[PDB]
């Protein structure tokens, strides 16, 4: 339970913040 | 020839396809070299 | 009114008291996951606006 | 021209000897125009329409000999004539039920995916008309009732025609399903309970069920022993395979890394 | 010459293919 | 899409999901539940 | 006349500005984009062409009207020529022909005179390089004109356009083959006209020959050059091969593959709806309910208007066959309301186990059901409603008697009530036990689901899917 | 279902079968997929005169289904009919998988270096020099030396 619950929140920290920061630099560079 | 320049042209496409895939992974390693150089620069920062 | 924790039995006529109030795994998790949805929904304004 | 062909069609055949000669006569047609690719000038397909009539009775002769590869060969041709690129052909009174000969046989082999695709070619033609197709699709509704009982009520009056061979397979495929569909899971079923569905009086079929089931043979009753059945735990071994899951689970975490 | 360059185009391709193991194995050791 | 096939061919409305369940089940209901008093 | 005469000059400069900069800036931009880099593709103008033509598909296309003479088609199709940078003078000549419309007497060079115009890019000697620009000159003038749908004598001209557009296909396969990447640009461009191949036939007759031409183009893209090409052709397949009989259900098994990678986004979401109606007639509910629900959340962005709305109507057909559904007015739209009114009370009769209400819906709303072609379910949906009722009673009651459930569900007979539960256990509907004397149904509660065992087994697929999204994020992050 | 007509064991009808196959196979490409097992019976039969052409349509439904090396097994097994088709794309597909298998087999035999050589079919090595006459006919020197470096022999 601690595995699946935390990994889902760790994914929410990994997926969200990455797509945000990546979409920021990618489309604003060119 | 037609065996041939179209067949060998298909051979030149697979290489360029793998080269494009290699060029992708090259660009995948270009920002990865930056992420490597970043932490390597931080490796110089902890020594700084 | 929470002043009494227990349950009865109508068939054999026995009132049985049982309690396990504390759960620290479920409550501290699900509340944050619901809050985690508010963190993404508030960021959906950033997502959709920067793209178009 | 060519023939003699329909001279033996009105008399049908006494046995399969004339059916073999009719196939040899159809073999001469397969060596000239075959089935295709002659577009026409549809006048060259008139004998192919005359071929449909002898291919219809050929499926009637193929279902009379019970041979499955023979029935599916004559039927697939009749289906390809309707699936032919030319959809304008002289209409035949057997065009309805000949599709049901394959459709009811398709129900005998229990194909749920191929049943509805058979009605997909003519969805509206099988509803407002074509009672020959409407009876089995109403009988399929009786299979969801289930029937059991309603089947013999629909079997009272049927043209049919030739459906007798397929409904007997529909019988036998329901008969072995009566043993399966009753239990699991009931607590107990009495002797007269299952006897109502088994019909007959005291056939060797239910005597065979008293053995092959096993299950139980009790006096004037039946039991689901033992128990309900076999009472699966299921197993305590999966506790080991969950550790095997964590192996590749940490592997998927090691690929990040 | 088309099949000649067909054998000349995988050098830098395999050189960049081994350059992927280059950066990977180097950055993993540098990580530790 | 707009490509391909398809171009060729609180509120009370939100509360209507629960309200339509009352249309075909047990009406609202008052008069009937008010009649249950003197029946038994 | 003086007022309306002075209002004619101003508008045509508007297409002479934005529509001039549509294919000249994108085509002239894709010129250097297709000469090199050419990574991937990208060729960002290919998706920009999607933002233009689809915007043109609303307004203004090439025409309108607009109070012009429709001389934009002959304008850009002549004098390509092309050559070294002097081609900039061809764009200057395109501006000089704009003044011809506003000065001299304007004449319409379209229609009958478009046949020699399509041969001009080959007669200019030469193209000499990019077929998509000629394909665009053979599409953007002609294809938006098809939305007029006058159907008189110009249908063969749309066929003559596809004839020279098939000559572009001759130059598509034969020419290049060395680091082409222009076919990937054409795979988006050649898809549209191939959708128009269906639109032209759908107004006259189904295409028997193009179906054979479809399999020829389908297999020729494999494996040599395929990006999104086979998928767009697979959309053409499942589109017409569904609506028209037969055997095309199982035909998808030999085509898949998948085909990977799904391109692009909602293109594969509606594809999951196309193969969803397949699995709807296949009667498999488990795979059909997940592909339709995924198709709804994966399909952006609309509006407008009923395209996504009407396609969502028939999308919940599999939900009506599931047996567990709420009322569908939550997916209703005010524009789709009047259209779904026969389809609204439909599911309202599914939520109820009444036979008189269920039969009255089919009788009154049967006029709308004829245009849907959904009559396949209405015969067997009766058994689906009785499973919704028996699941409602079995979940709300521990023991449920066959005599009490008979009249409440108006089965009226004990015999078929036993026949319902007999095949309910076969279908796994309920664990209810039955003791046979009179008889009656005495069941017991089902338990042991609990927490530990089964919910943790589902979490194995939950997190294994989550770490796949991590892989989807790693792949996506590595592209920039 | 045209497969049901194959019940006749006489090969005389099988020539009228493939005559129907190679035409309408565009729509029947999924239909012949269930008949692949029957194509194997016609190929393994020595008394079947069309087994050379039966391997052709076998590679047709295979390459359509995604089989690459499996199509090459029945390519060399198709006799002279595999060498007689220069038409459209179907020729360049199967010969590319054959040449790739040919060039990797010769390099493999070069690492032996000598002895215990693998069996070399005459058809996989035949299309090499046979079709190379086009380079001698077309006079192009660039493609001449090209195949020379590919075979390594």
């Amino acid at each position: 339970y601690l595995a699946s619950l935390i990994r889902s929140v760790v994914a929410l920290h990994n997926l969200i913040n990455n797509k945000i920061a990546n979409r920021d630099a990618e489309k604003k560079e060119g | 020839l037609e065996e041939g320049k179209a067949g060998s042209g298909l051979r030149q496409y697979y290489l360029s396809k793998i080269e494009e895939l290699q060029l992708i992974v090259n660009d995948k390693s270009q920002n990865l070299r930056r992420l490597q150089a970043q932490r390597n620069e931080l490796n110089a920062k902890v020594r700084l | 009114d929470k002043k009494f924790h227990g349950i009865l039995d109508q068939g054999e006529g026995v009132l049985i008291i049982f309690d396990e109030p504390p759960v620290d795994k479920t409550y501290e998790a699900a509340l944050e996951t619901i809050q985690n949805m508010s963190k993404v929904v508030d960021s959906l304004y950033n997502k959709a606006k920067k793209l178009t | 021209m060519y023939e003699q062909l329909k001279g033996e069609w009105n008399r049908k055949s006494p046995n399969l000897s004339k059916c073999g000669e009719e196939l040899g006569r159809l073999k001469l047609v397969l060596l000239e125009l075959n089935f295709l690719p002659t577009t026409g000038t549809k006048l060259t397909k008139q004998q192919l329409i005359l071929a449909r009539d002898i291919l219809e009775i050929g499926a009637q002769w193929s279902i009379l000999r019970k041979d499955i590869p023979s029935f599916e060969r004559y039927m697939a041709q009749l289906k390809c004539y309707y699936f032919d690129y030319k959809e304008q052909l002289p209409e035949s009174a057997y065009m309805h039920q000949l599709l049901g000969l394959n459709l009811l046989f398709l129900l005998s082999q229990n194909r749920v995916a191929e049943f509805h695709t058979e009605l997909e070619r003519l969805p509206a033609k099988d509803i407002q008309t074509n009672v020959y197709i409407k009876h089995p699709v109403s009988l399929e509704q009786y299979l969801m009732e289930g029937s059991y009982n309603k089947v013999f009520l629909a079997k009272g009056n049927i043209p049919a025609e030739s459906y007798t061979f397929f409904i007997d397979i529909l019988l036998d495929t329901i008969r072995d399903e009566i043993a399966g569909c009753i239990e699991k899971a009931y607590e107990k079923i009495l002797f007269t309970e299952a006897t109502r569905i088994l019909f007959f009086n005291t056939p060797k079929k239910m005597t065979d069920y008293a053995k092959k089931r096993g299950w139980v043979l009790g006096p004037n009753n039946y039991y689901s022993f033992a128990s309900q059945q076999q009472k699966p735990e299921d197993t305590t071994i999966p506790s080991t395979e969950l550790a095997k899951q964590v192996i590749e689970y940490a592997r998927q975490l090691e690929m990040i890394v | 010459d088309l099949y000649s360059r067909y054998k000349k185009l995988q050098q830098e391709l395999e050189f960049l293919e081994v350059q992927e193991e280059y950066i990977k194995d180097e950055q993993k050791n540098l990580k530790k | 899409m707009s490509e391909k096939k398809q171009p060729v061919d609180e509120d009370n409305w939100d509360d209507d999901n629960v309200e339509d369940d009352f249309s075909n089940q047990l009406r609202a209901e008052l008069e009937k539940h008010g009649y249950k008093m003197e029946t038994s | 006349p003086p007022g309306g005469g002075e209002q004619e000059p101003p508008p045509p400069p508007a297409p002479q500005d934005v529509e001039m900069k549509e294919e000249a800036a994108t085509g002239g931009g894709s010129t250097g984009e297709a000469d090199g880099k050419t990574a991937a593709a990208a060729a960002e103008h290919s998706q920009r062409e999607l933002d233009t033509v689809t915007l043109e598909d609303i307004k203004e296309h090439v025409k309108q009207l607009e109070k012009a003479v429709s001389g934009k088609e002959p304008r850009f199709v002549l004098r390509a020529l092309r050559m070294l940078p002097s081609t900039s003078r061809r764009l200057n000549h395109y501006v000089l022909y704009k003044a011809v419309q506003g000065f001299f007497t304007s004449n319409n060079a379209t229609r009958d005179f478009l046949l020699p115009f399509l041969e001009e890019p080959m007669d200019t000697e030469a193209d000499l390089q990019f077929r998509p620009r000629t394909g665009k000159a053979a599409s953007t003038p002609l294809l938006p004109e098809v939305e007029a749908y006058l159907q008189l004598l110009v249908v063969i001209f749309m066929m003559n356009s596809k004839r020279y557009k098939e000559a572009q296909k001759i130059s598509d396969d034969l020419m290049q083959k060395i680091s082409t990447q222009n076919r990937r640009a054409l795979d988006l461009v050649a898809a549209k006209c191939y959708y128009y191949h269906a639109r032209v036939y759908e107004f006259l007759d189904k295409l028997d020959v193009v179906r054979s031409f479809l399999h020829a183009r389908l297999r020729t893209a494999t494996l040599r050059h395929d990006a999104d090409g086979q998928a767009t052709l697979l959309n053409l397949l499942l589109r017409n091969y569904l609506h028209y009989s037969l055997y095309d259900q199982a035909e998808k098994l030999v085509s898949k593959s998948v085909f990977p990678e799904q391109a692009n986004n909602n293109e594969w979401a509606r594809y999951l709806y196309y193969t969803g109606r397949i699995k709807a007639i296949q009667l498999e509910y488990s795979e059909a309910r997940r592909t339709m629900t995924n198709a709804l959340r994966k399909a952006p962005q609309h509006t407008a208007v009923g395209f996504k709305q009407t396609v969502h109507k028939l999308l919940i057909v599999v939900e009506l066959l599931l047996g567990e559904i709420p009322d569908r007015l939550q997916f209703r739209q005010p524009s789709l309301k009047r259209s779904l009114m026969p389809y609204f009370l439909l599911t309202q009769a599914v939520r109820t186990g009444n036979l008189a209400k269920f039969n009255q819906v089919l009788d009154q709303f049967g006029e709308k059901f004829q245009a849907d072609g959904t009559y396949t379910l209405i015969i067997r949906l009766r058994h689906n409603v009785i499973k919704t009722g028996v699941r409602m009673i079995s979940l709300s009651y521990s023991r449920i008697s066959l005599a009490d459930i008979a009249q409440k569900l108006q089965l009226d007979s004990p015999e078929d009530a036993e026949f319902i539960v007999a095949k309910a256990i076969r279908d796994g509907v309920i664990e209810a036990s039955i003791n046979h004397e009179k008889g009656y149904v005495q069941s017991k509660e089902m338990i042991d689901i609990y927490s530990t065992r089964e919910p943790q087994l589902a979490f194995h697929q939950r997190i294994s899917f989550c770490l796949d999204i991590h892989n989807m994020s790693v792949k996506a992050m590595r592209f920039p | 279902g045209i497969i049901s007509l194959l019940d006749e064991d006489e090969p005389q009808l099988k020539e009228f079968a493939l005559h129907k196959l190679n035409a309408v196979v565009n729509d029947f490409w999924a239909e012949i997929s269930e008949s692949v097992d029957k194509i194997e019976v016609l190929y393994e039969d020595e008394g079947f005169r069309s087994r050379q052409f039966a391997a052709l349509v076998a590679s047709k439904v295979f390459y359509h289904l995604g089989a690459f090396e499996e199509s090459l097994n029945y390519a060399l097994g198709a006799g002279d009919l595999f060498n007689v088709n220069d038409n459209s794309e179907y020729v360049e597909t199967i010969i590319a998988k054959c040449i790739d298998h040919y060039t990797k087999q010769c390099v493999e035999n070069a690492d032996l270096p000598e002895g215990e050589k693998k069996p070399i079919d005459q058809r996989l090595e035949g299309i090499v020099n046979k079709m190379f006459q086009r380079c001698l006919d077309d006079h192009k020197y660039k493609q001449a030396i090209g195949i020379a470096l590919e075979t390594r022999r």
